[PDB]
C-alpha cells in the first residue's frame, strides 16, 4: 500500500537550516506530483510547496518562496524540502502529500508528519 | 498606478487587477464593495465598482474573492451563487499538477488551471493530450502506460506483480509475485496459505484431509495444476502444455527485475530479485519465468494431466482419489493410461481457488 | 474556533456495516465541504470521501466506492459516513475533516478520530 514517511524534523534556532525527507513506496513515484503541507500549533493546515512528477515545475506559498526549495529523486522515490533561514512561524508539523488524480481532492495520501520547532 | 474608485496611488502588485475589465482596485475598496453586495445587494450586483462591467466571470472572480473577503463573506458568496444562479453547489476542481482549486462550470471536458495554466481532463484529471480526444479515459490511461518506456523496461515483472496475491481469509491484496516460495504469511490476519492455489498451510495435527500422511508436519494440499507442483516441471514441458493448446508465451524480453519484499528494521524494502536471467526466459529468473508460464497455464485452465505418463497417473490416483490403481485384464499401457486419466479428470477438478 | 467530534467507531465483523457521525461547531457548516480521512496502522492519512456544501457532489476513494456513503445534515451540523461490506483493510482511525477552498488544502482541520477495527 501507499506509504509516506517524513524525517528530518527537530529543534533549530532562528536563521538555521533543516532538510526534510519523504520516503515513498507503494505507488509509481514518478507519475504523481508531490507536495509539502504543514500545521502550526492551534492553526489550520497550510500548503507549502508542490513539485511536478519529474520536477519540471515547482510551486511555493508566498511566505516560503525562496527560503524553501522542494526537489525529488525519482530514482530513489524520495521527496525533499530544503528549509533555509527558518523563522519561528515555521514551527509546525510538516506533512508529505501525494498528488491525486481522483475527483474531489488534490491529494489522496498524507504522511505521519514530522515536528519542526524553531526557537 | 492608482485604484480606479478612490484614486489611492499604489504600485500594481499592491492592488487587485480584475481579470475581466483590468481595473486596478485597492484591497480595501475591493473588499468593501463586494461584501456589501453580498449582504445587501444581489448576486448580479457583483460587477466591478469602477466600471460597470455569467458563469466564467464568477469562476474567475471567485479566486480574487477568496483572498480578499472574510470567511463568512466568502460563504455568503457560495450561498448566493448556489441559491441564485446554479441551484446547486458549484463544481469545484482541484488541479492535480499544482494543487490549485477553482470553480469550473463549462461544457468542455478539458479544463485549464487558472494557476499553472495547464489543461487536464475533468474526469480523469490527467494532463490533456491530443490522444485523449474522442477516447475514453481508460483507453487514454492505457495508451500512456503502454507507451511509458520505463514501464516497458520492467518487462514481464509488471505482469507478475499485477497478478497479485489475495489472502483467502482477510482478502488483503498484495501486489507481489510468488517466486519459488509458496508458503505465504499474511501480516494482517496471520493466516498461512499457498500463494498458488490458496489452500491452507496447516500446523502440526491441524490438517483435516483424509489419508494425509504428514499430519504432524507443517504442510498444505495442492491441486495438480498448482505452481507448487508445476514449478518442478522443466520450462520445456510447461511450454509443451501451452503449445498443445495454442497458448502463446514469451521467451525473449518484450539480474531479475521482479520486485520482492525484504524485511528490514524500517519495515519492508522493495528489493529486486536480481537472480540470473537465462536465455529463453524472457529476462526473468528460472522461478519467475516458470511462475509466468504457470500463470498462463492457470489462466487458460490447462490440465497438466493430459501430459501424464502412467507412473504420473498412478501417483495422482493415490494422491487425489486415495486408491492404488490396478491394471485390468486385457489392458495395454495405453488403455491403462486412458482409464486412469478419464477417472482422474472426471472426479478431481483443477484448482477451484487458483487465480485464473 | 473549529471543533469536530467523531463517534460510532467500534469492532466490526468482516462484511458488517457501521455508521460514523461527526458533530461540528465553530464555523458555518453549510459554507464548506466536509471530508473523511483515515489512518491505517503504520500510515499517515488516506483520503476516504468528500461531500460538497449542500451534498450536490460526493467523491470517494477508489477502494471505498460502492461500499461507503457520505452524507450530511446541515440542520444539525453533522457529517455521516455509512460503511458497508467492511474488510480488514478498512481498519483505521477515521477522522472528520472541515473542507477548505485554499490551494493545496482540501481540508484545514480534522478531529480526534474514532477507531474502527475489522476482525478476521
Ligand atoms: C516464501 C513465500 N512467502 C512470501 O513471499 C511472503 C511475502 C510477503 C509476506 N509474506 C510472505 O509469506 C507478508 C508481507 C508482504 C511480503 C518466501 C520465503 O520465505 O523465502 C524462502
Ligand atoms: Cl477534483
Ligand atoms: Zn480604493
Ligand atoms: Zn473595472
Ligand atoms: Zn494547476
Ligand atoms: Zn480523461
Ligand atoms: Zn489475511
Ligand atoms: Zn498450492
Ligand atoms: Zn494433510
Ligand atoms: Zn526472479
Amino acid at each position: 500500500e501507499v506509504q509516506l514517511l517524513e524525517s528530518g524534523g527537530g529543534l533549530v534556532q532562528p536563521g538555521g537550516s533543516l532538510r526534510l525527507s519523504c520516503a515513498a513506496s507503494g505507488f509509481t513515484f514518478r507519475g504523481y506530483s508531490m507536495a509539502w503541507v504543514r500545521q502550526a500549533p492551534g492553526k489550520g493546515l497550510e500548503w507549502v510547496s508542490t513539485i511536478s512528477p519529474i520536477g519540471t515545475y515547482t510551486y511555493y506559498a508566498d511566505s516560503v518562496k525562496g527560503r524553501f526549495t522542494i526537489s525529488r529523486d525519482n530514482s530513489k522515490n524520495t521527496l525533499y524540502l530544503q528549509m533555509n533561514s527558518l523563522r519561528a512561524e515555521d514551527t509546525a508539523v510538516y506533512y508529505c502529500a501525494k498528488g491525486s488524480y481522483s475527483r474531489g481532492t488534490p491529494f489522496d495520501y498524507w504522511g505521519q508528519g514530522t515536528l519542526v520547532t524553531v526557537s | 498606478q492608482e485604484c480606479a474608485v478612490c484614486g489611492w496611488a499604489l504600485p500594481h502588485n499592491r492592488m487587485q487587477a480584475l481579470t475581466s475589465c483590468e481595473c486596478t482596485i485597492c484591497p480595501d475598496c475591493f473588499r468593501q464593495h463586494f461584501t456589501i453586495a453580498l449582504k445587501e445587494k444581489h448576486i448580479t450586483d457583483m460587477v466591478c465598482p469602477a466600471c460597470g462591467r455569467l458563469l466564467s466571470y464568477f469562476s474567475t472572480l471567485d479566486i480574487q474573492l477568496r483572498e480578499s473577503l472574510e470567511p463568512d463573506a466568502y460563504a455568503l458568496f457560495h450561498k448566493k451563487l448556489t441559491e441564485g444562479v446554479l441551484m446547486r453547489d458549484p463544481k469545484f476542481l482541484w488541479c492535480a499538477q499544482c494543487s490549485f482549486g477553482f470553480i469550473y462550470e463549462r461544457e468542455q471536458l478539458e479544463a485549464t488551471c487558472p494557476q499553472c495554466h495547464q489543461t487536464f481532463c475533468v474526469r480523469c484529471k490527467r494532463q490533456w493530450e491530443e490522444q485523449h480526444r474522442g477516447r475514453s479515459c481508460e483507453d487514454f490511461q492505457n495508451w500512456k502506460r503502454m507507451n511509458d518506456p520505463e514501464y516497458q523496461a520492467q518487462g514481464l515483472a509488471m505482469y507478475l506483480q499485477e497478478n497479485g496475491i489475495d489472502c483467502p481469509k482477510c482478502k488483503f491484496s498484495y501486489a507481489l509475485a510468488r517466486g519459488g516460495c509458496m508458503h505465504f504469511h499474511c501480516t494482517q490476519c496471520r493466516h498461512q496459505f499457498c500463494s498458488g492455489c490458496y489452500n491452507a498451510f496447516y500446523a502440526k495435527n491441524k490438517c483435516p484431509e483424509p489419508n494425509c500422511r504428514v499430519k504432524k508436519s507443517l504442510h498444505g494440499h495442492h491441486p495438480r495444476d498448482c505452481l507448487f507442483y508445476l514449478r518442478d516441471w522443466t520450462a520445456l514441458r510447461l511450454q509443451k502444455l501451452l503449445q498443445d493448446n495454442n497458448v502463446m508465451f514469451n521467451t525473449e524480453p518484450p539480474g531479475c527485475r521482479v520486485i520482492e519484499q525484504k524485511e528490514v528494521p524500517n519495515g519492508l524494502r522493495d528489493e529486486a530479485c536480481g537472480k540470473e536471467t537465462p536465455a529463453g526466459y524472457a529476462g526473468l529468473c528460472q522461478a519467475h519465468y516458470k511462475e509466468y508460464l504457470v500463470s498462463l497455464i492457470n489462466a487458460h485452465s490447462l490440465d497438466p494431466a493430459t501430459l501424464y505418463e502412467v507412473e504420473e497417473l498412478e501417483t495422482a490416483t493415490e494422491r487425489y482419489l486415495h486408491v492404488r490403481p490396478q491394471p485390468l485384464a486385457g489392458e495395454d499401457p495405453p488403455a491403462y493410461q486412458a482409464r486412469l486419466l478419464q477417472k482422474l479428470t472426471e472426479e478431481v477438478p483443477l484448482g477451484q481457488s487458483i487465480p485464473r
